[PDB]
RNA sequence: GGCGUCUGGGGGGAACGCGGGGAAGUGAAACAUCUCAGUACCCGUAGGAAGAGAAAACAAAAUGUGAUUCCGUGAGUAGUGG
RNA sequence: UUUGAAGAAUGAGCCUGCGAGUCAGGGACAUGUCGCGAGGUUAACCCGGGUGGGGUAGCCGCAGCGAAAGCGAGUCUGAAUAGGGCGUAUCCACACAAGAGUGUGUGGUGUAGUGGUGUGUUCUGGACCCGAAGCGGAGUGAUCUACCCAUGGCCAGGGUGAAGC
RNA sequence: CAAACUCCGUGAUAGCUGGUUCUCCCCGAAAUGCAUUUAGGUGCAGCGUCGCAUGUUUCUUGCCGGAGGUAGAGCUACUGGAUGGCCGAUGGGCCCCACAGGGUUACUGACGUCAGCCAAACUCCGAAUGCCGGUAAGUCCAAGAGUGCGGCAGUGAGACGGCGGGGGAUAAGCUCCGUGCGUCGAGAGGGAAACAGCCCAGAUCGCCGGCUAAGGCCCCUAAGCGUGUGCUAAGUGGAAAAGGAU
RNA sequence: UUGUGCGCCGAUAAUGUAGCGGGGCUCAAGCACACCGCCGAAGCCGCGGCAGCCAACGUGUUGGCUGGGUAGGGGAGCGUCC
RNA sequence: CGGUGCUGGAAGGUUAAGAGGACCCGUUAACUCCCUUUGGGGGUGAAGCGGAGAAUUUAAGCCCCAGUAAACGGCGGUGGUAACUAUAACCAUCCUAAGGUAGCGAAAUUCCUUGUCGGGUAAGUUCCGACCUGCACGAAUGGCGUAACGACUUCUCAACUGUC
RNA sequence: UACAACUUGGUAUUGGUGCUCGAUCGUAUUGGGCCUCUAACCUCGGACCGUAUAUCCGGUUCAGGGACAGUGCCUGGUGGGUAGUUUAACUGGGGCGGUUGCCUCCUAAAAUGUAACGGAGGCGCCCAAAGGUUCCCUCAACCUGGACGGCAAUCAGGUGUUGAGUGUAAGUGCACAAGGGAGCUUGACUGCGAGACGGACAUGUCGAGCAGGGACGAAAGUCGGGACUAGUGAUCCGGCACCUCUGAGUGGAAGGGGUGUCGCUCAACGGAUAAAAGGUACCCCGGGGAUAACAGGCUGAUCUUCCCCAAGAGUCCAUAUCGACGGGAUGGUUUGGCACCUCGAUGUCGGCUCGUCGCAUCCUGGGGCUGGAGCAGGUCCCAAGGGUUGGGCUGUUCGCCCAUUAAAGC
RNA sequence: GUUACGGCGGUCCAUAGCGGCAGGGAAACGCCCGGUCCCAUCCCGAACCCGGAAGCUAAGCCUGCCAGCGCCGAUGAUACUACCCAUCCGGGUGGAAAAGUAGGACACCGCCGAACAC
């Protein structure tokens, strides 16, 4: 008797990497996610595997709209 | 080999600037293709080596 | 622990070391008005005395410092930067 | 070849020096190249020292060094090395 | 030593003496601390039956960048003000931008390393202490045993009865 | 004697085993990941320490903004899986095959619909927790809180118990994980007789003082052979089930 | 019939009761429910002592805290020979 | 006689050192455009020098052809196939070189296994004698018998006895 | 991986003639092959001498060989004869199996991460377009059939919301398309890169903007490879191309140098070497209960022994005696799992002697019921006082056999 | 201001969808008439595009009504769980689902532009 299991992959460490409502600056990314769990909105790139950045300092927002789960950055005031 | 290594020079140039592989079995004719190789500063088609 | 070194899994830095070097020392503009409170000209033996270099050695230096007062300078080799802060110093740096 | 006669040498000695020969344990985390090292050890010489010693050497335009030997540097640098 | 031992896990019969992080190097670094300070310091060596004096030969930092040419408070990259990498010790006040977090220009505060001495670490040395099976070189052995070589000695008594005659 | 003996290289080499000597004061680990001719070794990062620097940036809670996709639940919602019913033309088909009447014959019956479960690789649903981000109060004669840099070594053999689990048979004091789990390790004290890991609780020192936690109060043994209300006849208490019994 | 709390049987090991720790316990010293108590540690408080860190003031006192500890790190010492 | 060896045969293919000099490369006199006046700045390449550098000659051997087993070594499985009964004693399959002949055979080899049967005993997993379904005998790493021999192995019998 | 030995040729100890064979049938190519000869060389043939004695040796003569042989040096073969070595780890003891990196999901406890020889599947590519961009458009399910033609081929009418699909597995996504078609064409650009994600580390991922040029679209804009997540390899050594790097003293050149780029199932996939198999019962050393073999221990799958419901067996009758399909327990004895104690030592099966205890009792003792006429049984309950064969066979425990007893207990 | 009009838009985008029923052509909307010229059918003026308004609102769209189906959704309870517990054995406080149930429900709203009125 012997198995023919036992084999794995590596773990790429993807989900939401800034919160709702964090302080994140230009160029930061947002989420790491396989599918389209989420989509881009203002101020947000949509990355070359499917993952979300920011292109502009401010607070990130979640929010749904048609149904759907999409990211945006509101520009936090300028003190 | 199931998939050659291929290099691509320049005309003016002469410079194994761009190398790509290919199915020779499937492009038995030579790969053709515009582009762009830095010195000589503009684009210009590079040939097959 | 075995496994591939850091000092050995990095490739050697390229190019050579050319050994044959005819190197020399900076002496700043600056530091060398600073010296001359009154000025003149600048001889090998002078800036020994002023310890700025090895007595031996032999000296390149630039113009990284200005030059207020009229100092003649007795060189070999110069930089452009120092020899125009002569040149508006109203002096003269003479290359030997 | 054979005699006979004068003069030498014959062996011992702690190290050092020269010269002929010359390995493995070990490190390389194994191991052959490599290292250990021309080390231990063996052998033949002389001496109080020996050995080396008067460039067929270096250097680099200076119209420079000037036999050999031993120190401190230069420097763990240029380099050599599965 | 162990996750763990009253341990039925190891070591110690007892006593007394002996017994184990030392030592060298312009070796390297950091911390103390000592002298001088854009300087710090000398080796070998010479001469004082005495540690003095001389000896700057040399090494480290004062400037870094670049593999190198070379440049130099910049430099490399690059076709490039066009920012980035590494330094410009480090900061204060004034102006220009976006306020992509900070960058870009002025006037001052102006750069702190080096050689001892002791200390931890690293370094090559046997390097905290004892310990092996074993490999190699030089020599000593066949007075036991193995074999063989030459010369001597040993095998009481009693039966069986080939060839040959 | 599976390569004789003495000397020498020889302090051969030993990631292996043993041992490592005078006192006190301060802080205080891990048995993890990754990699490893690596698994009983070693190095890097976490974990400690000392110093320097930023001096609260850290911590706890409250409130706010958040994304989940677990427990659970659900399925005429999907992928699967399941029982029982309904017309069932048409088994998408049969006693004569007429090109036309009936399982005139008990079958099959598809779809769908009525309802009832199940799933780590199902989710038309979906928490308490945990985490990250912002604000505010508090310990703020300092924890000796954090982060960076610098000198220093340990450790990378874990155990047990509670939680959620894989494997095992829901067996092991079993093995393998997660616990900003706990404890032992590296922890003395009291309780469970004895018993590190279970319960209570942190040993600066001394006192022939007092109050208490867990656990106990008839005697061994300190504490009520207490108060009131009920149950038990079995020494049940002071080892156990399916089932059985005026 | 039903829901109930207690009970009983169901119940066999090996050196010696040995399945409350033991004696003993039902005229409970058992079980369930409440109360008041009291014992019970190196926990806390009480008194005296030492030491570390910290703040204030001074030219070492006051006050707040902490002080178990292996590998290991840091600090300060005792003693022996010369 | 396939493999490995050894023995003969070297006609062919491959290959040593050693010789070697085609190509390619370096240098340099002359030059080659224009500049001065008394060769270099915008490429050729002189002879030699040298660098890598040729092809060409090469023996044994290996590849190749035979022999050789008292050289090392091997000697099969598959199916069909009778006058009652189970057989193969005959044919077809593959493949290798062949596929175990005489002799013996649950033995020093037989795992089931104490095979089955008979002898010896009341009883015999040991023994002896046979059968052959030889897991996994076998003919010079020898087969079969063999008189005698043996401090050899197994077994039985009479005497023998304190082994009991 | 070499080396001793054996074997070849060239080269030297190296001489000559005759012949026969070659590239500038009557002109030229210097070496190969053969036959000779003495003179190098050998002679372990002879005979003299040193010698008065000498089988060594040296010299002399002659005799045989003779350019061979032998010997060196280079080289090729063969080369366990000799020598230095290698022969992995993971492992629920080792060995044999299987795996060794990468990718998807679950386990994973709703941030990340999170092991196991746990459950399940794939990768070591493909692509000049399957890339970029512009534009058009969207299915499958569906009733009917001028005939083939059918359950399904192509269809249009007119419910039509992914149930079809999307290069290679799964998950995540995807109709605003990441789905097809076409047109065009190369951004599968060049140099940088604000800042981030992940990384112990080397690395690995994402990314707006800046300069040249180009691509699609009038433009808006998008374009730094494929919808994403696998399709991979460090360092050294070397090869190749370009440069406004150096250049061992003059130039230089060469010599070295950069940027670009190739050479590994180095898969044991962070790669000990360019170069690797086995026994040791002839063994040896340092270690471990970190890890097995016996025992002890924990556990109770299996075992054995109980028990529960009750169909049928038993002339009919469940329970005289058996009990189908099932279920619940006990003991720690068999086969087992764990590795907690012992590897600076816990001696192992049988036999002998000696025993000691429990009771699920073998006889002896007392009872209940019988499908108990009696005798003789069967079964269950109480009971551990006592007793409980000998031989043949094999090492046997066991077991069969023979023959006894009340029995020949577990 | 009204409207039984058309575009663009919103919204933790179905209380907003689907189904059946009825009604609209003044303008606008659809269908519509024909393909010389733009342009297209991997054929077709089906799609698109273009010229014109003869006709009609059947289809589609819109609005109004219907609870047939989707759909939202209480309070309450139950499941669940953070922390703590008592010698297992489940309770104490905190948090509080899913499904089902009463019910709700046949979208609302912004800016412009068109026909009636000022
Ligand atoms: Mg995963
Ligand atoms: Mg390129
Ligand atoms: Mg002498
Ligand atoms: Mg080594
Ligand atoms: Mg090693
Ligand atoms: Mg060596
Ligand atoms: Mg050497
Ligand atoms: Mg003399
Ligand atoms: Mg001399
Ligand atoms: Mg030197
Ligand atoms: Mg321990
Ligand atoms: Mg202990
Ligand atoms: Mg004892
Ligand atoms: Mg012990
Ligand atoms: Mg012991
Ligand atoms: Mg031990
Ligand atoms: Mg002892
Ligand atoms: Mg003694
Ligand atoms: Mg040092
Ligand atoms: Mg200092
Ligand atoms: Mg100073
Ligand atoms: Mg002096
Ligand atoms: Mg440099
Ligand atoms: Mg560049
Ligand atoms: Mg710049
Ligand atoms: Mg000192
Ligand atoms: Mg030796
Ligand atoms: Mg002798
Ligand atoms: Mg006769
Ligand atoms: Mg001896
Ligand atoms: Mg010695
Ligand atoms: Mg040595
Ligand atoms: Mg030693
Ligand atoms: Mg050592
Ligand atoms: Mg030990
Ligand atoms: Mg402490
Ligand atoms: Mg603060
Ligand atoms: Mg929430
Ligand atoms: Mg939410
Ligand atoms: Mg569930
Ligand atoms: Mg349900
Ligand atoms: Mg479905
Ligand atoms: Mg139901
Ligand atoms: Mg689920
Ligand atoms: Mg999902
Ligand atoms: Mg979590
Ligand atoms: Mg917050
Ligand atoms: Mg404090
Ligand atoms: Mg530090
Ligand atoms: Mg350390
Ligand atoms: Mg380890
Ligand atoms: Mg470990
Ligand atoms: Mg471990
Ligand atoms: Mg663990
Ligand atoms: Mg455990
Ligand atoms: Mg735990
Ligand atoms: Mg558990
Ligand atoms: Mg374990
Ligand atoms: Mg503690
Ligand atoms: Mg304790
Ligand atoms: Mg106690
Ligand atoms: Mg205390
Ligand atoms: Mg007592
Ligand atoms: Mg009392
Ligand atoms: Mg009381
Ligand atoms: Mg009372
Ligand atoms: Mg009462
Ligand atoms: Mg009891
Ligand atoms: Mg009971
Ligand atoms: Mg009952
Ligand atoms: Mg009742
Ligand atoms: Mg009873
Ligand atoms: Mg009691
Ligand atoms: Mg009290
Ligand atoms: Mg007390
Ligand atoms: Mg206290
Ligand atoms: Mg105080
Ligand atoms: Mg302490
Ligand atoms: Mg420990
Ligand atoms: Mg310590
Ligand atoms: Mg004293
Ligand atoms: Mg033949
Ligand atoms: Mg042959
Ligand atoms: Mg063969
Ligand atoms: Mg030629
Ligand atoms: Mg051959
Ligand atoms: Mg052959
Ligand atoms: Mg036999
Ligand atoms: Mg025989
Ligand atoms: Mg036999
Ligand atoms: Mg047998
Ligand atoms: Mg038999
Ligand atoms: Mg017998
Ligand atoms: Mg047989
Ligand atoms: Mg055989
Ligand atoms: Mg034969
Ligand atoms: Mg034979
Ligand atoms: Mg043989
Ligand atoms: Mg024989
Ligand atoms: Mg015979
Ligand atoms: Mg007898
Ligand atoms: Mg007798
Ligand atoms: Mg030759
Ligand atoms: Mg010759
Ligand atoms: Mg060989
Ligand atoms: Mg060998
Ligand atoms: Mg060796
Ligand atoms: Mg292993
Ligand atoms: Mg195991
Ligand atoms: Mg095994
Ligand atoms: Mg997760
Ligand atoms: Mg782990
Ligand atoms: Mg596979
Ligand atoms: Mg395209
Ligand atoms: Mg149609
Ligand atoms: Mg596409
Ligand atoms: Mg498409
Ligand atoms: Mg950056
Ligand atoms: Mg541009
Ligand atoms: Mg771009
Ligand atoms: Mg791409
Ligand atoms: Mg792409
Ligand atoms: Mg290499
Ligand atoms: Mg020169
Ligand atoms: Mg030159
Ligand atoms: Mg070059
Ligand atoms: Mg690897
Ligand atoms: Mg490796
Ligand atoms: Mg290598
Ligand atoms: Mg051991
Ligand atoms: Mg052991
Ligand atoms: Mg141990
Ligand atoms: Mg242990
Ligand atoms: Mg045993
Ligand atoms: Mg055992
Ligand atoms: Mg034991
Ligand atoms: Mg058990
Ligand atoms: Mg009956
Ligand atoms: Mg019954
Ligand atoms: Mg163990
Ligand atoms: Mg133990
Ligand atoms: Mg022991
Ligand atoms: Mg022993
Ligand atoms: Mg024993
Ligand atoms: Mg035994
Ligand atoms: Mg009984
Ligand atoms: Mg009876
Ligand atoms: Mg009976
Ligand atoms: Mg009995
Ligand atoms: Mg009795
Ligand atoms: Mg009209
Ligand atoms: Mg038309
Ligand atoms: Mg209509
Ligand atoms: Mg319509
Ligand atoms: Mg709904
Ligand atoms: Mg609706
Ligand atoms: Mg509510
Ligand atoms: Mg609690
Ligand atoms: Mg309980
Ligand atoms: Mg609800
Ligand atoms: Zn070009």
């Amino acid at each position: 008797s012997s198995s023919r299991n036992g084999r794995d992959s590596a773990a790429q460490r993807l989900g939401v990497k800034r919160f709702g409502g964090q302080v994140v600056k230009a160029g930061e990314i947002l989420v790491r996610q396989r599918g389209t769990h989420f989509h881009p909105g203002v101020n947000v790139g949509r990355g070359g595997d499917d993952t979300l950045f920011a292109l502009a300092p401010g607070a990130v927002e979640f929010g749904a709209k048609r149904g759907r789960k999409t990211v945006n950055i509101v520009p936090v005031a300028r003190p | 080999d199931v998939r050659p290594k291929i290099t691509l020079a320049c005309e003016v140039c002469k410079h194994r600037n761009y190398i790509t592989k290919k199915n020779r079995r499937n492009d038995p004719d030579r790969l053709e293709i515009k582009k762009f190789c830095p010195n000589c500063g503009t684009h210009q088609p590079h040939k097959e080596s | 622990g075995g496994q591939m070194p850091i000092h050995m899994r990095l490739p050697k830095l390229k190019g050579f070391k050319n050994r044959f070097r005819t190197e020399y020392q900076v002496v700043n503009v600056g530091d060398i008005n600073k010296a001359f409170p009154q000025g003149g000209t600048v001889g090998v033996d002078e800036l020994v005395a002023k310890g700025l270099v090895r007595k031996n050695s032999l000296v390149k230096v630039l113009g990284d410092g200005k030059l207020t007062v009229k100092v003649d300078v007795t060189a070999n080799k110069f930089s452009g930067s120092a020899r125009e802060a002569i040149t508006a110093a109203g002096g003269s740096a003479t290359e030997l």
